[PDB]
């Protein structure tokens, strides 16, 4: 996350880190959306280009983090996979069209103070909550900045990092990409006239963009860190999956009757 | 970085 | 109907943490 800030603890209590056995690193964020399932973005596992296919016995799951490379024996919990899921349709070849990708563990975690569900958007939340101009929040422990004089410093935040970015209209979208956006993408950040900054960037990739109703007072996840061109570059946003026209894949997945 | 986590998950 | 959205140590506790009213404001 670029000009981000720390997160509060138990600020994001779905969040989970995708990590990586051997060698140990981090490979991505992801979120808890019940006892058993985790979503993240397909890219993570899988990407030819950079030579990427990961498998169930390669990484690990882990929930109820704050800190990056701590191991928070009293908060954490560790988890292994037990099948993953990537949408038939995925598209890497060209332009990562339905980076979606879901996750079920081999046991039910615990809920607690430090680990809690987010929620999945419904019609009407969808509809009256993606409006342009609205902000929406984005976590994770990915890079701070772009790029780095090396050795002199490290480019990834001690603790989970938090930005609240704005959705931008299709058309300002549109034009700023040469890449093919479709309808299951979306973007966010900040003009350049806008005064403000932020983005997501490499290590966020399956993080969540979340949205609070007012109403209801609960958080509702609206879209998967996805894609970008640079981190927090001026006249550019972020891509982000849209989890709502995807919802019937889900649903279809999960199967919970 | 990373500390150590109990190697009965890491194989 | 499973409870989510709710953060135990926030919604749950009528917390509210330092950057939210950001988002809510963004709607009006
Ligand atoms: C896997 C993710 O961590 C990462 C997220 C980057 C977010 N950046 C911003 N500004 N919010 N995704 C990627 O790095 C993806 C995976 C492969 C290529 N890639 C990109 O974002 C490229 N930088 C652009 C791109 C390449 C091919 C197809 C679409 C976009």
């Amino acid at each position: 996350i670029v000009e981000g800030s720390d997160a509060e603890i138990g600020m994001s209590p779905w969040q989970v880190m995708l990590f990586r056995k051997s060698p140990q690193e981090l490979l991505c964020g992801a979120s808890l959306i019940s006892d058993r399932w985790v979503l993240t973005a397909a890219h993570c596992l899988l990407y030819p280009p950079w030579d990427k296919n990961f498998t169930e016995n390669d990484l690990l799951v882990r929930i109820g983090k704050h800190s990056r490379t701590r191991y928070e024996r009293n908060i954490e919990k560790i988890s292994m996979l037990e099948k993953i899921y990537i949408h038939p349709r995925y598209n890497w070849r060209e332009n990562l069209d339905r980076d979606i990708a879901l996750m079920k563990l081999k046991k039910p975690v615990a809920f607690s103070d430090y680990i809690h569900p987010v929620c999945l958007p419904d019609r009407e939340t969808a509809a009256s909550l993606l409006q342009a101009g609205y902000k929406g929040r984005v976590t994770g422990w990915g890079n701070l900045k772009e790029t780095w004089t090396a050795n002199v410093g490290k480019g990834q935040p001690s603790v989970l990092q938090v930005v609240n970015l704005p959705i931008v209209e299709r058309p300002v979208c549109k034009d700023s990409t040469r890449i093919r956006i479709t309808d299951n993408m979306f973007c966010a950040g900040y003009k350049p006239d806008e005064g403000k900054r932020g983005d997501a960037c490499e290590g966020d990739s399956g993080g969540p963009f979340v949205m609070k109703s007012p109403f209801n007072n609960r958080w509702y996840q609206m879209g998967i860190v996805s894609w970008g061109e640079g981190c927090d570059r001026d006249g550019k946003y972020g891509f982000y999956t849209h989890v709502f026209r995807l919802k019937k894949w889900i649903q279809k997945v999960i199967d919970q009757f | 970085d990373f500390e150590e986590i109990p190697e009965e998950y890491l194989q | 109907e499973a409870d989510c959205g709710l953060r135990p140590l926030f919604e749950k506790k009528s917390l509210e943490d330092k950057t939210e009213r950001e988002l809510l404001e963004s709607y009006i």
